[PDB]
RNA sequence: AAGGGCACCACCAGGAGUGGAGCCUGCGGCUUAAUUUGACCAACACGGGAAACCUCACCCGGCCCGGACACGGACAGGAUUGACAGAUUGAUAGCUCUUUCUCGAUUCCGUGGGUGGUGGUGCAUGGCCGUUCUUAGUUGGUGGAGCGAUUUGUCUGGUUAAUUCCGAUAACGAACGAGACUCUGGCAUGCUAACUAGUUACGCGACCCCCGAGCGGUCGGCGUCCCCCAACUUCUUAGAGGGACAAGUGGCGUUCAGCCACCCGAGAUUGAGCAAUAACAGGUCUGUGAUGCCCUUAGAUGUCCGGGGCUGCACGCGCGCUACACUGACUGGCUCAGCGUGUGCCUACCCUACGCCGGCAGGCGCGGGUAACCCGUUGAACCCCAUUCGUGAUGGGGAUCGGGGAUUGCAAUUAUUCCCCAUGAACGAGGAAUUCCCAGUAAGUGCGGGUCAUAAGCUUGCGUUGAUUAAGUCCCUGCCCUUUGUACACACCGCC
């Protein structure tokens, strides 16, 4: 054997705790603090990313970029 | 890998596109008449075909 | 014409479908003492005939394993639904089939004889 | 229906081939159509020459594989109608028949 | 095997529908040749068919170069109650005409 | 050692050769990260093994689990799966990292347990196959002999291709092998039958002679299963039958088994297939979801992807192709085949007529054929008839090498193949050695199939032209039977 490289580390995950990216104010007022993807293969339910310079959604896989 | 690169090589042609149709072997097919058959699986079932000796 | 494929090719192909019925029919038939199989095919339709020994034990419980059977040949060749037809028939002189007495020597190895 | 039919066996044994090729006929003749005689095409050779061994070592011996294709042709011509004439095939297993009309 | 409930269903389904199924295989055939509109790779079908021969509720045949799983009766309830459907539809093979 | 018989994997008489040169290909060796490996008469164009990728098993890297199932943790407050951008990577592998979205119980972690493997072992095995050995050999039952291993049967002789037969006979009666058998070739103007085969005749035509022929000559020009609007089966096809038996004559012979010669006959020996007992540590675990055991199994010896390699070269050997020329090369014209294939389950890839463009390789439209219907009357080559050459390494030979043009493919570099113009190298018949072969045979010569996306110097078949020598022998190499000797029995490659 002796492989040059080292082994590899596969990668794990976050570990995200619970999602909570949206909030609402006095009393209950929505405010969606997250894109919307707008195809109908994301549909109106799922949330886009929010990169620090581009929107992507997760079951559309469409990136929106804000220059 | 994904789906981009498990089988993205071609075979749609050459030795690796066939294969025997019993033994699932890639040496000495018989494509003659459609066969599809390894040599040896020839010889193997060939009685059942009608592909009987006679000289 | 076009759709159908040359004598030659045509004969090859069904001496290839007897060939792979008969290693299906032997690989799974082996302990229900099979000895062979007998295709009549005709436009309309075709029957199979499975000779061998015990036809009550080829037969599951009120013919559940010849259909299963039947079934499978239905799918994995791709007939038209309802034109092939197995019947299962009992062999005479079970003595004089190499067939059965090879596999009642394999059985009886299996089991433990000298 | 006025029809002219054609109908057309292939087998791999001439024995089988030859006694339908006799009955056919005969029951053709009974039933008074107009025979057009059986006509026997040339026989297909189908040669597999392939080596005997599994391995490669020996003293290069080849066995070579036949399998003899036979087929005739019977015209079947009335004035009269003949499908609704004639209905029964009386084939037995190992041969293919096969039934046009003069048009195809 | 990580394919989904949408066709993990689709495959007992088939499977319940008449006591047989037959599988090609061939791990890199993109779609297996029936249920053609489930979309259904053949990997995913054999993997399945391969988790209930050794859960025992099918038994398995290999010819040439197919499967040909013969569905049991330890296979009849598994797939009864995991489709929740009561014991009064049966398989094709089970009961003809009867 | 003797006696008898036999064999072109033995010789004799010969033929063509091989060994000599160039090249192709397969081995060894060398080199290499790797040049994957098996095999050493009975290995070395063999593994149907003509490898760009695949194949692939080798090397350099990179992904995926395609680790079932059981148990225990883990969790819808999320087990876990994918993924855009940047880097990173050969890669547009979310492979990994920054970054957040998204799937939802399918997975994930651990323990057993799988599973897979062109990994090892053919000296653990099956099956197949090769060989002993395609020679004529092999075996029981009962009886006889022998204390017994064993022997007789299964043989002095004659005969045969043959323990093939006649005969002898302590053997009698059998069994396998041989033979018989099946396929094939040669004959049937005898039978059946034909618009997917034709012939003849007739009738329309086309052209020559038309001096004058005229039922003149040619037609692979068109018609007569278009249905009334000719017959027939010689030629083709393929079935049923016949036909050849040493049957007839002469001679030899125990006048038995048989042998030689001749008539009549198509044929008086057409070639194959199958092929016994016993065996080999013969070859294959790289044909198999044939397989025992061992090894590996998540940083994989599983699998996929990228690249390389299997081709690599101071050298040796084997199977072959091309030649060394005038019994020839070149140019042109004329004229002849038979096997057999052709559009696909996956699977994409067929054989091609005709028309147009290009000088060629090719390209572009229009068809036909799943086929005795189309390629195709398979207009093949050698050969034949004319032209030039002129005994020179020459117009022999076409190796090596440069430039350019197409085709296949995802990709042609270490040139896939094809085409054109250039270079024209060794080679002047080959030492010692050595192979194959007896009649449509050797040899010359092309054409199919297998391999094949592209492709044959290979192989398996087919036809065309077509001989010299021989009808014998045991000299060499071996084989069979009997006698004999043996200190061999792993069996003379022994033993000592
Ligand atoms: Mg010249």
């Amino acid at each position: 054997y002796t492989t040059p490289k080292k082994n590899k580390h596969k990668r794990k995950k976050v570990k995200l705790a619970v999602l909570k990216y949206y909030k609402v104010d006095e009393n209950g007022k929505i405010s969606r603090l997250r894109r919307e993807c707008p195809s109908d293969e994301c549909g109106a339910g799922v949330f886009m990313a929010s990169h620090f310079d581009r929107h992507y959604c997760g079951k559309c896989c469409l990136t929106y970029c804000f220059n | 890998g994904h789906q981009q690169l498990y089988w993205s090589h071609p075979r749609k042609f050459g030795q690796g596109s066939r294969s025997c149709r019993v033994c699932s072997n890639r040496h000495g097919l018989i494509r003659k008449y459609g066969l599809n058959m390894c040599r040896q699986c020839f010889r193997q079932y060939a009685k059942d075909i009608g592909f009987i000796k006679l000289d | 014409m076009a759709v159908q494929i040359s004598k030659k090719r045509k004969f090859v192909a069904d001496g290839i479908f007897k060939a792979e019925l008969n290693e299906f029919l032997t690989r799974e038939l082996a302990e229900d003492g099979y000895s062979g199989v007998e295709v009549r095919v005709t436009p309309t339709r075709t029957e199979i005939i499975i000779l061998a020994t015990r036809t009550q034990n080829v037969l599951g419980e009120k013919g559940r394993r010849i259909r299963e059977l039947t079934a499978v040949v239905q799918k994995r060749f791709g007939f038209p639904e309802g034109s092939v037809e197995l019947y299962a028939e009992k062999v005479a002189t079970r003595g004089l089939c190499a067939i059965a007495q090879a596999e009642s020597l394999r059985y009886k190895l299996l089991g433990g004889l000298a | 229906a006025i029809h002219r039919i054609r109908i057309t066996l292939t087998s791999r044994n001439v024995k089988s081939l030859e006694k339908v090729c006799a009955d056919l006929i005969r029951g053709a003749k009974e039933k008074n159509l107009k025979v057009k005689g059986p006509v026997r095409m040339p026989t297909k050779t189908l040669r597999i020459t392939t080596r005997k061994t599994p391995c490669g070592e020996g003293s290069k011996t080849w066995d070579r594989f036949q399998m003899r294709i036979h087929k005739r042709l019977i015209d079947l011509h009335s004035p009269s109608e003949i499908v609704k004439q004639i209905t029964s095939i009386s084939i037995e297993p190992g041969v293919e028949v096969e039934v046009t009309i003069a048009d195809a | 095997m990580l394919m989904p409930k949408k066709n993990r269903i689709a495959i007992y389904e088939l499977l319940f529908k008449e006591g047989v199924m037959v599988a090609k295989k061939d791990v890199h055939m993109p779609k297996h040749p029936e249920l053609a509109d489930k979309n259904v790779p053949n990997l995913h079908v054999m993997k399945a068919m391969q988790s209930l021969k050794s859960r025992g509720y099918v038994k398995e045949q290999f010819a040439w170069r197919h499967f040909y799983w013969y569905l049991t009766n330890e296979g009849i309830q598994y797939l009864r109650d995991y489709l929740h459907l009561p014991p009064e539809i049966v398989p094709a093979t089970l009961r003809r005409s009867r």
